């Protein structure tokens, strides 16, 4: 999977075989690093009105 | 009846669910409307058999058992008013007989108990005295009514008759 | 289950947002629901067609959402005007519009806030337990009719009194509780009696 | 029934208040070992007021009820970025979209109209008092 | 060809459903008015002119 | 909330709403209706 975000060390506990994490609206929010198995979050980088 | 068409349509998402939910919201709001308009009385009152109403004649609006237990003007009104592709037409929750029962209840309550039946328990009170109170509410002392009871009776009866004619004649 | 109205507003808006978001994951007749994916796989000539399809689809979904919101906001503005009227006529004063401020005679009301909405406490007055008195529209004393000033003529079968309409509190029929008019001839159902005089 | 084909419910001759509406006057309910029954709902206990021409009924006591009434006043103020919604960060898409004109901008204007109408609603409902009174101790 | 027919019929259906939504809002307005008029004008005597 | 789906905050916060309603209630209790016609 691809996409833009701000990867940060999380505290979620995946299962040994799972790879993604999704929200109630089915959007990717956490990814397991396929080299070193540390689970990162994904926060869409800030936008907003002026 | 086209599997290819359905499988193509599936690519557009939840449009069916959306439209169905909207039309179901409307279809329930209708019965909520009718419920709120008519079902305002707690019980189902009933007029006494005798008709001593100081000289007024309500036979043109009270029900008669000789039918659809509707009344005369309700009849005139119901007479003056005159599929293959999922187009279903649901039936209304309250059938016309139950609507007629609601309106007969409100009418008998208004005749026999004044306004009090809308504030709590219905308390009977002679109709002449009820019209005395109604008068005294608009700044005209009671003795005007008590002295002109028969003339007022005749005027009210004639007006009801004119209503019957107007409805029965023009639509 | 009393707060169904507010809970319903919240649920309706949540479902609208969730449907809007989940429309992003639809193909609308294109290759893949992801843009970058087609941008890599296809060259500009065909990326143009795939994009144009995705744009048409997402734009239609967005317009549908905005129309839903417009209608629901009109309805909420109707209910807000109603709440403003009810607070101005029912708190800041005492009203005489039946059932506009709760079943019964209206005494006052108190407002209370609540998340996205207001909650009134209609203090009302309800008559409780009655008695079957015998009445009469007027009384004859000296051939002249006597009508009650503000009240009604009741009788427990033995005597006669004048009492206020909403609370049985009998009083002797003086020449002050009543006012005279006409004679005994014209009124219907009058009854002979003696109006005391102070 | 006059509504359709009901499957799995006994048909009673009675009449009670409507618990689950069906249509055409039929209402079903879970009652007594128990099961699901389908009756023709009743509208209330009939009552004949003892009317006469010289009998009046007067109350003697009273009760001070306290009823409740709940009203919604405002939605949630939502805003939708046109570009970042349809094709967030895809120049080809932005340049294609520019051909459709001001449709998105129009939608943005609509949603801001709503978002302001909300605060007008709450302002009008609550802010009716000029000062801030305080109860005595 | 199908895709064209589907687009057309779907757009027509959405137009119909929007018409129905607006007309139902109007009828609910008139129904609230009728409820108010019955509660204030039958169950009691009113003093609101006309 | 991730795709321009911003949720603005309401101008009047719940504390100020509560203050408004406490004002109306104290007014009605201590002064009747007159506080809606003037002083
Ligand atoms: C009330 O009706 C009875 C029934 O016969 C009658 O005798 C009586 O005179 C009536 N009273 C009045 C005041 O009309």
């Amino acid at each position: 999977l691809t996409g833009t975000g701000v990867l940060t060390e999380s505290n979620k506990k995946f299962l040994p075989f799972q790879q993604f994490g999704r929200d109630i609206a089915d959007t990717t929010d956490a990814v397991r690093d396929p080299q070193t198995l540390e689970i990162l979050d994904i926060t869409p980088c800030s936008f907003g009105g002026v | 009846d086209s599997t290819e068409c359905s499988n193509l349509l599936l690519q557009y998402g939840s449009f069916c669910t959306q439209l169905n939910r909207a039309l179901t919201g409307i279809a329930v709001e209708q019965d909520k409307n009718t419920q709120e308009v008519f079902a305002q009385v707690k019980q189902i009152y009933k007029t006494p058999p005798i008709k001593d109403f100081g000289g007024f004649n309500f036979s043109q609006i009270l029900p008669d058992p000789s039918k659809s237990k509707r009344s005369f003007i309700e009849d005139l009104l119901f007479n003056k008013v005159t599929k293959f592709n999922g187009l279903t037409v649901l039936p209304p929750l309250l059938t016309d007989e139950m609507i007629a029962q609601y309106t007969s209840a409100l009418l008998a309550g208004t005749i026999t108990s004044g306004w009090t039946f809308g504030a709590g328990a219905a308390l009977q009170i002679p109709f002449a005295m009820q019209m005395a109170y109604r008068f005294n509410g608009i700044g005209v002392t009671q003795n005007v009514l008590y002295e002109n009871q028969k003339l007022i009776a005749n005027q009210f009866n004639s007006a009801i008759g004119k209503i019957q004619d107007s409805l029965s004649s023009t639509a | 289950s009393a707060l169904g109205k507010l809970q319903d507003v919240v649920n309706q808006n949540a479902q609208a947002l969730n449907t809007l978001v989940k429309q992003l994951s639809s193909n609308f007749g294109a290759i893949s629901s992801v843009l970058n994916d087609i941008l890599s796989r296809l060259d500009p000539p065909e990326a143009e067609v795939q994009i144009d399809r995705l744009i048409t689809g997402r734009l239609q979904s967005l317009q549908t959402y905005v129309t839903q919101q417009l209608i629901r906001a009109a309805e909420i503005r109707a209910s807000a005007n109603l709440a403003a009227t009810k607070m101005s006529e029912c708190v800041l004063g005492q009203s005489k519009r039946v059932d506009f401020c709760g079943k019964g005679y209206h005494l006052m009301s108190f407002p209370q806030s609540a998340p996205h909405g207001v909650v009134f406490l209609h203090v009302t007055y309800v008559p409780a337990q009655e008695k079957n008195f015998t009445t009469a529209p007027a009384i004859c004393h000296d051939g002249k009719a006597h009508f009650p000033r503000e009240g009604v003529f009741v009788s427990n079968g033995t005597h006669w009194f004048v009492t206020q309409r909403n609370f049985y509190e009998p009083q002797i029929i003086t020449t002050d509780n009543t006012f005279v008019s006409g004679n005994c001839d014209v009124v219907i159902g009058i009854v002979n009696n003696t109006v005391y005089d102070p | 029934t006059r509504a359709g084909c009901l499957i799995g419910a006994e048909h009673v001759n009675n009449s009670y208040e409507c618990d689950i509406p069906i249509g055409a006057g039929i209402c079903a309910s879970y009652q007594t070992s128990q099961s699901i029954i389908a009756y023709t709902m009743s509208l209330g206990a009939e009552n004949s007021v003892a009317y006469s021409n010289n009998s009046i009924a007067i109350p003697t006591n009273f009760t001070i009820s306290v009823t409740t009434e709940i009203l919604p006043v405002s939605m949630t103020k939502t805003s939708v970025d046109c570009t970042m919604y349809i094709c967030g960060d895809s120049t080809e898409c932005s340049n294609l979209l520019l051909q459709y004109g001001s449709f998105c901008t129009q939608l943005n204007r609509a949603l801001t109209g709503i978002a302001v109408e909300q605060d007008k609603n709450t302002q009008e409902v609550f802010a009716q008092v000029k000062q801030i009174y305080k109860t005595p101790p």
